[PDB]
RNA sequence: AUACCACACACAAGGGAUCGUUUGGCUCCUGGGACGAGGAAGGGCGCAGCAGAGAGCGAUAUGUGUGGGAGCAGCAGCAAUG
RNA sequence: AAAACAGUGAAAUUGUGUGUGGACCCGAAUGGAUCGGGCCCGUCUUGAAACACGGACCAAGGAGUGCACAUACACU
RNA sequence: GUACCGAGUGAUCGGUGGUGGAGGUAGAUGCAGAGCAGAUCUUGGUGGUAGUAGCGAUAAUUUGUCUUCAGCGGCAAAGACU
């Protein structure tokens, strides 16, 4: 019967780690992930603003991108050891 | 400190009371019911014959479908009980006031049992399994207990 | 306090003795707890105070008001003026004849001693002249 | 099972490292206003996903 | 009145800036006034206390008494001076700490950088004072 | 109605309404509109004397230079040679 | 998803003590037995006490509003 | 917030005594997210039923002895079962 007996049956695991976004979704059969469409190039639609909002810039570290901020503000002075090559160019 | 629900001096007194204590609210209401205005060592002897089954505790508001019994004819009723983990605390609790009574200095005598209180403390929770995928209820009811005993005026 | 009116001091009780002690309570107000007692006029389709049904109770109406003259009137026979400044008792000073004062609740025991102090000179009947004062 | 990869080995070490209360030291501290650590699990009671 | 839009009049902002602040702005927070004398024998009007100076308090139940600063707490902003303390149950003494502005510097203690600190403040006043 | 059931009042329980408060939200206005093959955005794992989560940082996981200047919140140790 | 102050601390509901009654309301009284009148509210309906439906109990929240365009009235 | 007492036909308003520990009104006007018994209403808290219904398909358990401090827990000797 398709209610409790059916459920012993379970065993099995088609899902598996992405190593692209992290969440538990490369289906190993399809060889595709259905969260995020690795080995695809760009990633993957999302559904609803909603849950595009959850995943942009801003929401981890942006480790690079605040550097960059700071840098800028400063004129992009460089390292003082080497003024005088950014000051012939 | 602890409000206790009535006023009576401390000379001539001995008290004491506890909380949250996991014996059962409505087995200890019956059992203080019929201790009240008791002398102290007629408590302690009747508790003492509840143990061995040869006395029991009448009851009266918490009673529905209760068993009939000889033994209740003392109280001028049919229905009676013997709850003794409810008993068990009580007798210990009593006694404890006859060492308090004997180094405050009054007799271990003429003591009468004046006023005894019992209150619900919150539940813990608990579950059980039903059929048909249901979870339903099963929690515990505790209590808290004070007792004052004073010294007859004779 | 047992003070009264010398205008009405032979009349008074007759007064007093003649008014109402009847209540309008809310219907079914004794029947559950979360309705309150305070009057709201029934207005169902099946209803039996609406309908006045020998045996239900009275509504409240304009047969009931009592006469201009009597009305407001305390049961020492004079009507209230509420006060919490010296200021406020100078303007009874023209009126003392039919009304008394009542020093608001807020105002505390250093300033009531001033107030009552005013209110003697004047002569200014204070009905709340116990007070918390009392101590 | 006693087969592991190396990926499923790595995530079990980290779950297992993670899995402590607050350390008794640190109730002490002025400024700590926590009471009990809420990423605490229990085997019988959640899974991990490893697979 | 304010002409000046940059700065913030608002209640929410004004605490949020007391209590969040740090460095050179918390150091701010602990200056107390110096009494007559000391105004003369120094250019400046009022100084961060720090241990072992001696001051007056001069509201709260501690008034009139003076002692010895022991200690200085930047998180919760309070400074314990010398005999200023209550007894628990215990009999044991715990010292109260008082607000920085609830004190008056009688003496100052001269340890380390303080000569320093006091001739950069001078000389920064004297520098627009002349101008 | 000795003891059950109901109501009123005082005391003790049980729950979190009301009043007082707010380093949060929302709206309008003004500025800004600055990423990546020199490896981004996003994911994982490591790093503390006692350290789980979060914050900060990459095996150089509190290094160098400039301007300042008094403590490091608990316990043990550090600090005008900072 | 929930969760503010180690403030204040209502109602439902429980125990103990003291009083008054046997479902309760309105009118009128005694030292004391009681006398007279009253069916359960809300709602659709010719017609509800209904063998019509909703309602175990208490707190808090909970439903004719904003803009545009013609309009009649009152006021400047 | 809670007991009492007064004023009003009524929506409501005022005072007194305890509790509480920092804010609050009276008059004339302005703007509205402006008054609850009900919606098999929404969220949270609590009753009666009730010390009641039930908790015991399967091989089975007894005695002594120590702990446990009051676990048919452990160990010896029997009796059974897959
Ligand atoms: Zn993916």
């Amino acid at each position: 019967s398709k209610g409790t007996p059916s459920n012993g049956k379970k065993n099995k695991r088609n899902h598996t780690t992405c190593c692209r976004c992290g969440s538990v979704s490369f289906h190993k059969q399809k060889g595709k992930c259905s969260s995020c469409a690795y080995p695809e190039k760009k990633m993957k639609k999302m559904q609803n603003r909603k849950a595009m909002l959850k995943k942009t810039t801003g929401t981890g570290k942006m480790r690079h991108m605040k550097k960059e901020r700071i840098s800028r503000r400063a004129g992009y002075p460089g390292n003082p050891i080497l003024k005088e090559i950014r000051n012939k160019i | 400190a602890h409000k206790y629900s009535c006023d009576i001096s401390e000379a001539t007194s001995v008290r004491s009371q506890y909380n949250n204590i996991k014996i059962k609210f409505k087995n200890t209401r019956e059992v203080c019911n019929i201790i009240k205005t008791m002398e102290l060592n007629k408590a302690i002897a009747y508790l003492n014959d509840v143990l061995r089954f040869k006395k029991c505790i009448p009851v009266f508001r918490f009673a529905k479908k209760c068993g009939r019994t000889p033994q209740a004819k003392e109280f001028g009723t049919d229905k009676g009980k013997w709850p003794v983990k409810s008993v068990a605390f009580v007798k210990k609790m009593l006694e404890d006031l006859l060492v308090e009574a004997e180094k405050k200095g009054l007799g271990t005598s003429e003591l009468v049992i004046k006023h005894i209180q019992v209150n619900q403390a919150p539940k813990i929770y608990g579950r059980k399994h039903g059929a048909f995928g249901r979870i339903k209820p099963y929690n515990k009811s505790p209590s808290h207990i004070e007792v004052i005993a004073v010294k007859r005026e004779h | 306090m047992d003070i009264v009116n010398p205008s009405l001091s032979k009349v008074i009780d007759i007064i007093n003795k003649g008014k109402s002690k009847k209540q309008f309570k809310r219907f079914q107000s004794w029947r559950v707890k979360r309705v309150s007692e305070s009057w709201r006029k029934p207005r169902g389709i099946d209803n039996r105070m609406r309908r006045k049904f020998g045996g239900a109770p009275d509504m409240p109406g304009i047969g009931y008001k009592k006469p201009n003259a009597i009305r407001f009137l305390l049961p020492n026979g004079y009507r209230k003026i509420m006060v919490a400044c010296v200021k406020d008792l100078e303007a009874l000073i023209s009126l003392n004849s039919f009304y008394c004062a009542e020093i608001r609740h807020a105002v505390g025991s250093k300033k009531r001693i001033e107030i009552l102090e005013r209110a003697e000179e004047l002569g200014i009947l204070v009905i709340n002249k116990e007070g918390k004062l009392v101590k | 099972g006693s087969i592991k990869t190396r990926r499923i080995k790595v995530q079990l070490v980290s779950a297992l490292k993670k899995n402590r209360c607050i350390p008794q030291w640190k109730r002490a501290c002025p400024g700590f206003k926590q009471q009990y650590n809420f990423t605490k699990r229990s085997w019988k009671r959640k899974t991990l996903k490893a697979c | 009145m304010k002409f000046n839009k940059n700065v913030t009049a608002s209640r929410r902002k004004n605490r949020k800036a007391h209590f969040t602040s740090i460095g050179l702005e918390r150091t701010k927070l602990m200056n107390a006034p110096l009494s007559k004398d000391l105004k003369e024998e120094y250019g400046i009007k009022r100084i961060a206390v720090r241990p072992g100076d001696m001051v007056k308090v001069v509201s709260g139940e501690f008034k009139k008494k003076e002692g010895v600063v022991m200690k200085v707490n930047r998180h919760d902003i309070k400074i314990e001076v010398e005999g200023c303390f209550v007894q628990k149950e215990d009999g044991k003494k715990i010292n109260k700490g008082i607000h920085p502005s609830n004190l008056r510097i009688i003496k100052l203690s001269m340890e380390k950088d303080r000569a320093e600190i006091i001739n950069k403040k001078v000389e920064a006043m004297k520098s627009e004072v002349k101008a």
